[PDB]
């Protein structure tokens, strides 16, 4: 299968420098052209820059040229972009594709520019023929956390909202599942919360 | 430079319709427009290239069509997974140019919210601050109106609302609304009330507790 790998994501000091990386597998990005395509949080989709590996010719979207650097290097069959000067404006999901249009993109990369430095989550539970119990995830930054149920095993009638940005700049969700009364007891309900931007592993468990 | 116009910014229809989205180009690109599909918080997936080509493994459901400048994709019967933004894209020229999206909402049949009212837990107390948490379940459509009744009074800006993305099984949309308190100012007043007004119920249903009280 064609294959495209973003790497080199996370939280940047406005104006500083960050490296993405574009590994292509199962193709030679001699014989095409790469784009990065970014997305700013709840926006759409923005072409920021192109390159001709064979050649090294380069174009770039105008809200971002001169700060930024797209290359390529053939004999890594690998694409960069070189963002400096970054700016809140490019807080965004950073893409790689290729191209007679964009048919296989990687993943994609969480670039987040801020001065706002680490912090991990409290987790506090929320108490309940169905009941409804969840957690409490607040004052976290970066984005993002991750929120199982029963590491995994419960799934059915979750709802993990997204996150809020609070007035202090700290970020808030809340996980909550649907169950029937009947199970409480029966199950035991623990919320496996991980931000790894903090390294902050947490497992609450939640009970009446 | 050209621009692609994507219309409608955003479109609600049945299980089976047959949903159309135009774009139209500021200029001749020729069959040079691709169509994606965008699931919430993943990659885009090629839909339809050179203007009316199926990708690979694309349901049979999508169809692609050109006249002039306008460019139509058809999604023919509306499947659950089909729940999307689409966007149109140009590559005529450089820079090659995306259209604003369009969100694709599943219209189902009118589902009142199941309420649930949530207390501060005895953990976030003793930290200083407290949150009163108000859960509206699986409800349809997404208009939803929750007001905070604090010792009877309503409230203004001490509040901040989140809603899920259309579940894929059952169509529904979940709200949260969150009301934040210091530890004093929550501790003074007895009532706690979360009221939610919505299309599938008869009359505004309110829940609350009473602070501490079981």
């Amino acid at each position: 299968e064609v294959q495209l790998v973003e790497s080199g994501g996370g939280l940047v000091q406005p104006g500083g420098s960050l490296r993405l990386s574009c590994a292509a597998s199962g193709f030679n990005i001699k014989d095409t052209y790469i784009h990065w395509v970014r997305q700013a949080p709840g926006k759409g989709l923005e072409w920021v820059a192109r390159i001709y590996p064979t050649n090294g010719y380069t174009r770039y979207a105008d809200s971002v040229k001169g700060r930024f650097t797209i290359s390529a290097d053939t004999s890594k069959n690998t694409a960069y972009l070189q963002m400096n000067s970054l700016r809140a404006e490019d807080t965004a999901v950073y893409y790689c594709s290729r191209w007679y249009a964009m048919d296989y993109w990687g993943q994609g990369t969480l670039v987040t520019v801020s001065s706002a430095s680490t912090k991990g989550p409290s987790v506090f539970p929320l108490a309940p023929g169905t009941a409804a119990l969840g957690c409490l995830v607040k004052d976290y930054f970066p984005e993002p956390v991750t929120v199982s149920w029963n590491s995994g095993a419960l799934t059915s009638g979750v709802h993990t909202f997204p996150a809020v940005l609070q007035s202090s700049g700290l970020y808030s969700l809340s996980s909550v599942v649907t169950v029937p009364s009947s199970s409480l007891g029966t199950q035991t309900y623990i919320c496996n919360v991980n931000h790894k931007p903090s390294n902050t592993k947490v497992d609450k468990k939640v009970e009446p | 430079d050209i621009q692609m116009t994507q219309s409608p910014s955003s479109l609600s229809a049945s299980v089976g319709d047959r949903v159309t989205i135009t774009c139209r180009a500021s200029q001749d690109v020729n069959t040079a427009v691709a169509w994606y599909q965008q699931k919430p918080g993943k990659a885009p997936k090629l839909l339809i290239y050179s203007a009316s080509f199926l990708y690979s493994g694309v349901p049979s459901r999508f169809s692609g069509s050109r006249s002039g400048t306008d460019f139509t994709l058809t999604i023919s019967s509306l499947q659950p997974e089909d729940f999307a933004t689409y966007y149109c894209q140009q590559h005529y020229t450089t820079p090659p140019t995306f259209g604003q999206g369009t969100k694709v909402e599943i219209k189902r049949t009118v589902a009142a919210p199941s309420v649930f009212i949530f207390p501060p837990s005895d953990e976030q107390l003793k930290s200083g601050t407290a949150s009163v948490v108000c859960l509206l379940n699986n409800f349809y459509p997404r208009e939803a109106k929750v007001q905070w009744k604090v010792d009877n009074a309503l409230q203004s800006g001490n509040s901040q609302e989140s809603v899920t993305e259309q579940d894929s099984k059952d169509s529904t949309y979940s709200l949260s609304s969150t009301l934040t308190l210091s530890k004093a100012d929550y501790e003074k007043h007895k009532v706690y009330a979360c009221e939610v007004t919505h299309q599938g119920l008869s009359s505004p249903v309110t829940k609350s507790f009473n602070r501490g009280e079981c």
